[PDB]
RNA sequence: GGAUUUUUGGAGCAGGGAGAUGGAAUAGGAGCUUGCUCCGUCCACUCCACGCAUCGACCUGGUAUUGCAGUACCUCCAGGAACGGUGC
């Protein structure tokens, strides 16, 4: 058991992640984790008005991860 | 250690299916990767949600935590799924 | 110690189960598993602001059950002895 | 190991309810407070109690409060939010 | 300073007046009496606080880990 | 003990109620430890929605009852 | 490949101020310096502050033991 | 070969092309449609094609009945209690029937949920102003004989015989 | 076998403001029926901030495609917005 998610093809690629409460971030993944935790370096989050705010390297847990869409062709 | 709906979802990889999330998002396309924990990774996917925002993306990945249901074709419901 | 062995020994008893959404299902408990899978026969379910409906069989999960209601003539002192 | 942790941790606050036969209150997530004597407990906070009194407040959908009594009931540990022990049986 | 693990910090916080706030907005302030390994809390002479206003005293209060959001040692 | 509660309703049409208020009426073919239901040629009522073979997860299941005779 | 546990250990060793967002709560977040961590992502913030984005206020609490089941996103700030 | 409970329990039931539960009761030559209580409203469509039913009546209360196939029959009269037994009846195929007068379409106006009606290959359709009378008597029907009802046809039906 | 993807739950609660606007056939209290006055529950219309923007389904008119396939959905233009959900 405890199989890690297949995130080897999405390594070092710019993807957009969706978090609970209607949150949207975009950034390049820098690693993987068996608990679905993603490290996004130089991430930019979308605000409510539509402006993008750069938050840098952030860590998103798997408990609030909704959907991750790869914006680059892998 | 592997369930029969998990085996039916793993055997249906490569067909035009859809996955409806708990928030209503329907990721439709060819199931490229289907793990044992309902992790659906699709290529050339399409987002048709309960919000209705229909778009086309190159690659999508929906985990089994927020996945509500999965709509699969009836090509694998005859054999070897007959028990 | 374990409440699953006490809940599994409560078969053939007319009890009630109230869910988290306000739906109350009253019926005779016929089957209880280790995951608290309550399989009842000839139950009556009343949802929130809805009419009660009678069903010949019902299967409620353990995670969806919020509270239970047992009759006053239930031997809880004798059933607690493992 | 398990018995010492149950008799020395927070579960001892449950174990004082069944040994001395005291009355405790349980506030659930449905805005309901049930006061009663805890008869059976477990590691997953499965509380089987007897002679419980549950009070809450409801709107017509001004609102108003209400209360009811049950002879014997059983509640799972998932819906139990707050558990308060107070000397109310004396 | 030195990196302290949360389990000796919770073991050493027993007997001190702290306040544990839940996800519903209500907080319980009192002396921490019991803290197990499953992040469960049992306090004595607890007082309830809602929206920055005190509600009343309850005594021994048991709060589980599924509902408690944060805890602050006063 | 016997664990025949889910095996007796195999290959039969059952209607499962979801947590959000939806009802899926389909032929239950197999199950698992996580209560994963596979409903072949299922209908969604809340209006009628053509779904077909719908594999609903066990986390969004509330109650299930018998709908009719097996086809 | 950068592990999240290694990034959390580097953030605890650097003692930088980080902001933690709550799960299903976008109005209020926390901010503080993480001193230690565990396997359940339990953060120990020293001189923490709860920032409400709706009211534009900040309330300090001090030593806070935040559980990992509520923290959804964590970002590093310069303040 | 009357319609009984043993004939309904031995009949085939499956999914149709519209993903609805349909029971194939064709090839039975039932003179009267009765004993439908054994299905217990578990079918969304009723396939009663190629039968000898004379009157479309005698049906119990079935809230799940939404489609009724009465093609290739000898139906010449409609029951007045069709709305009390099928409140959700939306599809009614009565092609190649024995309806001669428009007065048999008067109990069909009680079905408020009926939207698709087929009255082709019938002597009642060959009468003068049959489509206008069917549009005036049944305003809830949107598709009549595989044709969408327009606003001009509704105005012509509301103008005459007002 | 209660610590992130299933079973000891992060769930609960409330629908913006105003107007000498309108109704409780049989169901509010008080000034101790009826008539009148006051106050903590909806729907219809009007005004400010058609609550806002988004896409999907859908109706009218015009318009293009005549094509042999196993399907989230399928031409375009303009008007109206009865429906769904997303963020404030």
């Amino acid at each position: 058991k405890a199989h890690p998610p297949e995130l080897k093809k999405f390594m070092d690629k710019k993807l957009s992640l969706k978090l609970n409460g209607g949150r949207h971030v975009q950034g390049i993944l820098r690693g993987f984790d068996p608990f679905m935790n993603l490290v996004i370096d130089e991430c930019v989050e979308m605000a409510t008005s539509g402006q993008q705010n750069n938050i840098g390297m952030v860590v998103i847990r798997g408990n609030s991860i909704i959907m991750l869409e790869a914006l680059e062709r892998v | 250690s592997i369930g029969v709906p998990i085996k039916v979802l793993h055997e249906a990889e490569g067909h035009i299916v859809t996955c409806e999330t708990n928030t209503g998002e329907v990721y439709r396309g060819k199931l490229i990767e289907a793990e044992d924990n309902m992790n659906c990774q699709m290529s050339n996917i399409t987002v048709t949600y309960r919000d209705g925002r229909v778009a086309q993306l190159e690659q999508v990945y929906i985990r089994g935590s927020k996945i509500r249901f999965l709509i699969l074709p009836d090509m694998l419901k005859n054999a070897p799924m007959l028990k | 110690m374990k409440l699953v062995r006490f809940l599994m020994k409560l078969s053939h008893e007319t009890v009630t189960i109230e869910l988290k959404n306000g739906t109350q299902v009253h019926g005779t408990i016929t089957g209880v598993d280790v995951s608290m899978n309550t399989h009842l026969k000839a139950v009556k379910m009343t949802l929130k602001n809805r009419e009660p409906v009678q069903l010949e069989t019902l299967s409620i999960r353990g995670n969806n059950i919020r509270y239970f209601i047992l009759p006053d003539s239930l031997p809880l002192d004798t059933l607690l002895v493992d | 190991r398990e018995e010492e942790e149950f008799n020395t941790g927070p579960l001892s606050v449950l174990t004082q309810s069944v040994k001395n036969n005291t009355q405790v209150l349980i506030n659930c997530r449905n805005n309901k407070k049930l006061l009663g004597r805890v008869k059976a407990f477990d590691r997953h906070c499965n509380m089987v109690l007897e002679n419980v009194k549950e009070m809450w407040t409801e709107v017509p959908k001004k609102p108003v409060n209400k209360d009811r009594y049950i002879s014997k009931m059983f509640l799972r540990g998932d819906s139990v939010i707050v558990v308060l022990r107070n000397p109310l049986i004396a | 300073s030195l990196p302290l693990n949360p389990k000796p910090f919770l073991n050493g916080l027993t007997g001190k007046p702290v306040m544990v706030k839940l996800k519903w907005g209500m907080e319980y302030k009192g002396y921490l009496v019991s803290v197990d390994g499953y992040m469960n809390m049992q306090l004595a002479n607890t007082e309830e606080y809602i929206d920055g206003a005190l509600s009343g005293h309850l005594g021994e209060v048991l709060i589980r880990c599924n509902n408690v959001l944060y805890i602050r040692g006063v | 003990g016997k664990s025949s509660k889910m095996l007796q309703h195999i290959d039969y049409r059952m209607r499962c109620i979801l947590q959000d208020g939806r009802i899926f009426i389909g032929t239950f073919k197999a199950f698992d430890k996580h209560m994963n239901l596979i409903l072949c040629d299922c209908d969604e009522f809340r209006e009628k929605r053509v779904l077909g073979l719908v594999l609903l997860r066990g986390e969004n299941l509330v109650s299930m009852t018998v709908e009719g005779p097996p086809p | 490949m950068v592990q999240p546990i290694n990034l959390i250990f580097r953030y605890l060793q650097n003692r930088s101020r980080i902001q933690v967002w709550l799960y299903e709560q976008v109005n209020m977040r926390i901010e503080g310096c993480i001193i230690g961590f565990d396997e359940y992502m339990n953060l120990v913030l020293d001189d923490a502050e709860e920032i409400h984005s709706k009211t534009k206020s900040r309330k300090q609490l001090g030593r806070i033991m935040l559980k990992g089941d509520n923290i959804t996103l964590l970002q590093s700030v310069s303040n | 070969v009357k319609l009984t409970a043993e004939l309904i329990e031995q009949a085939a039931q499956y999914t149709n092309a519209v993903r609805d539960r349909e029971l194939d009761l064709r090839g039975y030559k039932i003179p009267v449609i009765e004993n439908l209580g054994a299905t217990l409203d578990q079918f969304d469509a009723i396939d009663f094609s190629d039968n000898e039913i004379r009157k479309l009546d005698g049906f119990p209360l079935l809230r799940r009945l939404k489609t009724l196939l009465v093609n290739n029959n000898r139906i010449c009269r409609i029951g007045e209690g069709l709305d009390q037994a099928l409140p959700c009846l939306t599809e009614l195929i009565l092609t190649n029937n024995s309806l001669v007068e428009l007065g048999d379409l008067d109990p069909l106006a009680s079905l408020k949920s009926l939207t698709y009606l087929s009255i082709l290959r019938n002597p009642v359709t060959n009468k003068k102003h049959y489509r206008l009378y069917v549009i005036y008597k049944v305003p809830q029907v949107r598709v009549l004989d595989f044709q969408k009802v327009k606003l001009k046809e509704r105005q012509e039906a509301e103008k005459m015989f007002k």
